């Protein structure tokens, strides 16, 4: 491999040095599959060895393809781009298409292997090194820097811009119709054709990458003309205790702060004198005029709610049980961009591990296609459990920011 | 004599900071001749360089006698120069730990001398290492010497040598594949399962090799007997321990008092099944000061009693066997206190350990024995590279019911019930639905948040009605007290709604146990019910409620 021009001079932001965050311990399973991959990436001189002159240091991991059997290695880069990329945020950034969100159907290709053709700045490359850790620090770690463009790192797909932009031009400019963009190592792809034609000019667009020299190792499929801001549910029942009706005015309470209108002033009615928690209760003309009111003003989303660039996206997930979780992804509290549930199976297989993991990857996937961005999350989880198990069940290129929340307490009730 | 033709790692000072400049004129005539000598005799050995005072840099320079008088010794105040250096990679910020070896049929112990004076320095850094002897007196400048090797003190000696010794042990390491060599400072420690005079002629070798590279070892065999005291340990050929720890007796104890024995405690509770330092570590609550006497309680005497009585007899710790399968064991011992011990073999423990809860006021059993499970596989992963089989004394009806409607998520591994009580249970349950025909309290309670007074009371569907004071409480212990009042005055099946979500948050997560002495009344009127169904209902809305000012 040869440099077209020389290596694109990348600097770090002014008054920050490099990443020094340490390694996670590993299994040896794990540490076996990374020292197979990066003594063939050596071999390749993609990487290579670094001496004790090199004080930072990036986490690797070790996670699976799709459902393959073929071990991936998966570095953490949050940091390093943390640090060198938010002023290759604005230098060489990659812009947001907007219309992405509205076609009809959304394809995503992993294009990431393209970063192995193209070199990476000297200066710049002691930033890169990483560590593949011994069991029991029986050795130092195996230490390592990238030669060329590493994965993960949110400054290669800036510097391979101009090299993606040519071969994708003759394809965009027969293609009209469609909608691709670059985030990360991920090309999304929208169109309006029915299923089979767009999987035609997905396979279509594949090859052309292939005979350009782009490899690209059913599949991933989103549909986000389906995706909408998921409504309140007001309960459907024959017969109403007095509990159901507190529960009734509670929830309408918390709701009442996101939507003013609504008011349960005559539901209260109904409760009055100290009822008995099973004492069933009849519904009155006026409670009734007040719950017209109540869901007809809940199906009609909030006004003023505006996407703010500057602002972080913060995504809130609660596990509702059975294997559905609920999430919001908002800016500003009582203000959502984003509401939805997800659902997986009964079990034979799934955990709340698991089941949480492809719930971020999913949230963060619609944040990308939504807002450009990937959302900072507040997990349901013990902290040293997420941080365990997290590499087992992911199959995405890149890592959210990530906290853990300790305290709802009635929250669960009310998004159900 | 040890030079070296070894490949020299590159220096760079922190970008913008220049060498180090400090000076010493006077002092020391005795030691003065003592640093010429020192200075002659690490000439010829070539590791430092006199200097044409080019205007070059400069640090102090100390001789210190060594006790049990001998001989001097050099120490040079690198503090400086330290502080202008690059950083490097850390050298290690771990230890191996024992259980965690493989046992070998032989195991010999190098230590290389003159360990950093054996490996050159970068040519360009070396001016930045100028010391300079004084000289008596009379204004006679002092002579100027500079480092051909890594200085001792100096920040990059460390990671640098461990470098070296790396590589200088890297082609030894592919022609003799089966024996394994471990880097520990200095330290070399070698082992091997061949013959015992396939290993001393190994060792030989490889002691004419590092040699060769101008790395001295033991020259009278390997020396190093075990034990094999290391980093607090007893390395024994079939066994490993902890090296004896001495727990002192004391009419006063201070907060170092405390400390350094709840660290003691710490240290032995690897090996030694039953520790606890709960108590004690809740006395260093009084973080305040240092040499402060703390007054012992009755709980901490207790606990420093047991450990004693734990102490007293010898437990050892066996090494691993990864042709064997692992297993972790956890055993309740006493409150927010749990134990446990990891194993190969049902005698045989490779080490022990425990776990407690400092931070959160409540917390169940269940959750809590989660947490050590946790903390297990971590640890199993450091240490071994793996996760365990896991032997718990809990049924799986009652995981399988608690983190099902666990609010957070959580995952645990392969793991099989053992029946050696107490085992993990659910004390109680709340309802998830209200219940028919029984009482239901209408509870709330509150304070003047000044005055500190408050009143704690209920009304229910049946007519009663209750108030009671309370003095020296606030606005949330009023809202707990009512749940409490509500609780003692009701039937085995009750009803209670409140309008604290305070309240509701503790009672919801269902804790066992707390350390507040109200929530623990409730948790036991809790268990004394029979069906309990806890309802919220918003504050200031005008349900049925309990209005007193
Ligand atoms: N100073 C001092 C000594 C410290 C020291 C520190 C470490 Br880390 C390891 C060590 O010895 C070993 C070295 C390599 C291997 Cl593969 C196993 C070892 O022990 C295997 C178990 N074992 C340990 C000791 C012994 O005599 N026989 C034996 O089989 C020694």
């Amino acid at each position: 491999p040869i440099s077209p021009i020389e290596t694109v001079p990348v600097k770090l932001k002014p008054g920050m040095d490099g990443p020094k965050v340490k390694q996670w311990p590993l299994t040896e399973e794990k540490i076996k599959a990374l020292v197979e991959i990066c003594t063939e990436m050596e071999k390749e001189g993609k990487i290579s060895k670094i001496g004790p002159e090199n004080p930072y240091n990036t986490p690797v991991f070790a996670i699976k393809k799709k459902d393959s059997t073929k071990w991936r290695k998966l570095v953490d880069f949050r940091e390093l781009n943390k640090r060198t990329q938010d002023f290759w945020e604005v230098q060489l950034g990659i812009p947001h298409p907007a219309g992405l969100k509205k076609k009809k159907s959304v394809t995503v290709l992993d294009v990431g292997d393209a970063y192995f053709s193209v070199p990476l700045d000297e200066d710049f490359r002691k930033y890169t090194a990483f560590t593949i850790p011994s069991i029991n620090n029986e050795t130092p770690g195996i230490r390592y820097q990238y030669n060329v463009l590493p994965q993960g790192w949110k400054g290669s797909p800036a510097i391979f811009q101009s090299s993606m932009t040519k071969i994708l031009e003759p394809f965009k400019k027969q293609n009209p119709d469609i909608v691709i963009y670059q985030y990360m190592d991920d090309l999304y792809v929208g169109s309006d054709l029915e299923i089979g034609q767009h999987r035609t000019k997905i396979e279509e667009l594949r090859q052309h990458l292939l005979r350009w020299g782009l490899t690209t190792p059913m599949g991933y499929e989103l549909h986000p003309d389906k995706w909408t801001v998921q409504p309140i549910v007001l309960p459907e029942k024959d017969s109403w205790t007095v509990n159901d009706i507190q529960k009734l005015v509670g929830k309408l309470n918390w709701a009442s702060q996101i939507y003013p209108g609504i008011k349960v002033r005559q539901l209260s009615k109904l409760l009055r004198g100290t009822k008995a928690l099973t004492e069933v209760i009849p519904l009155t003309e006026e409670a009734e005029l007040e719950l017209a009111e109540n869901r007809e003003i809940l199906k009609e989303p909030v006004h003023g709610v505006y996407y703010d660039p500057s602002k972080d996206l913060i995504a809130e997930i609660q596990k509702q049980g059975q294997g559905q979780w609920t999430y919001q992804i908002y800016q500003e509290p009582f203000k959502n961009l984003k509401t939805g549930k997800y659902a997986r199976m009964r079990g034979a297989h799934t955990n709340d591990v698991k089941q949480l993991t492809e719930a971020v990857q999913k949230i963060t996937t619609e944040s990308i296609v939504i807002w450009g961005k990937t959302p900072k999350f507040k997990l349901p989880i013990q902290k040293e459990t997420w941080e365990t198990w997290w590499t087992e069940y992911w199959q995405a290129t890149w890592i959210p920011e990530w906290e853990f929340v300790n305290t709802p307490p009635l929250v669960k009730l009310w998004y159900q | 004599v040890p030079i070296s033709p070894i490949e020299t790692v590159p220096v760079k000072l922190k970008p913008g900071m220049d060498g180090p400049k400090v000076k010493q004129w006077p002092l020391t005539e005795e030691k003065i001749k003592a640093l010429v000598e020192i200075c002659t005799e690490m000439e010829k050995e070539g590791k430092i360089s006199k200097i044409g005072p080019e205007n070059p840099y400069n640090t102090p320079v100390f001789a210190i006698k060594k006790k049990d008088s001998t001989k001097w010794r050099k120490l040079v105040d690198f503090r400086e120069l330290n502080k202008r250096t690059q950083d490097f990679w850390e050298v290690q910020l771990g230890i191996p730990h024992p259980a965690g070896l493989k046992k070998k049929k032989s195991v010999t112990v190098l230590d290389v001398g003159d360990a950093y004076f054996s490996v050159p320095l970068d040519e360009d850094f070396r001016k930045y290492t100028a010391f300079t002897i004084p000289s008596i007196n009379n204004e006679t400048p002092g002579i100027r010497y500079q480092y051909n090797v890594l200085p001792q003190g100096w920040k990059g000696s460390p990671a640098i040598f461990q470098s070296s010794m790396t590589k200088i042990l890297e082609p030894f390491a592919a022609q003799n594949p089966d024996i394994v060599i471990y880097q520990y400072m200095d330290d070399l420690y070698v082992g091997s399962d061949l013959e015992i005079g396939q290993h001393r002629t190994k060792i030989e070798e490889l002691r004419q090799h590092l040699l060769r590279w101008g790395l001295t070892t033991p020259d009278k065999k390997h020396q190093k007997e075990p034990p094999f005291l290391w980093m607090g340990y007893e390395l024994h050929p079939d066994k490993w321990t902890v090296q004896p720890i001495v727990l002192p007796e004391k009419d006063s104890w201070t907060v170092n008092d405390i400390q350094k024995l709840v660290g003691k405690l710490n240290w032995a509770s690897q090996i030694y099944p039953g520790i606890k330092v709960r108590q004690l570590s809740k006395l260093l609550r009084g973080t305040k000061a240092l040499t402060e006497v703390i007054p012992l309680t009755e709980e901490a005497e207790l606990e420093l009693a047991e450990n004693r009585e734990i102490l007293k007899e010898p437990v050892h710790g066996v090494y691993y066997d990864p042709s064997k399968d692992l297993i972790a064991e956890i055993q309740k011992q006493g409150q927010g206190q749990w134990t446990y011990q990891i194993y190969q073999e049902p005698f045989k423990n490779l080490k022990t350990g425990k776990y407690a809860r400092m931070r959160g006021a409540h917390t169940n059993d269940v959750k809590q024995l989660t947490e050590a499970v946790q903390k297990i596989t971590t640890e199993s992963i450091v240490i071994w590279g793996k996760t365990p089989k896991f032997k718990l004394p809990i049924q799986k009806e009652t995981w399988e019911t608690w983190w099902t409607e666990y609010w957070q998520a959580t995952w645990i591994p392969e793991w099989e019930f053992v029946n050696t009580p107490p085992l993990v249970k659910l004390w109680y349950q709340l309802e998830k639905e209200p219940i028919v025909g029984a009482e239901t309290f209408y509870v709330d309670g509150a304070a003047n948040r000044e005055t500190k007074l408050g009143k704690a009371g209920y009304v229910t569907n049946k007519g009663r009605q209750k108030v009671v004071p309370l003095t020296n409480t606030t606005n949330q212990k009023t809202e707990l007290q009512a749940i409490y009042l509500a609780l003692q005055d009701s039937g085995l099946e009750v009803n209670i709604v409140t309008d604290s979500q305070y309240a509701l948050g503790i009672i919801q997560a269902q804790p066992d146990k707390s350390e507040s002495e109200l929530v623990n009344q409730i948790i036991e009127q809790l268990i004394k019910k029979e069906k309990v169904y806890l309802a919220w209902v918003p504050a200031h809305k005008g349900i049925g409620g309990n209005e007193q000012v």
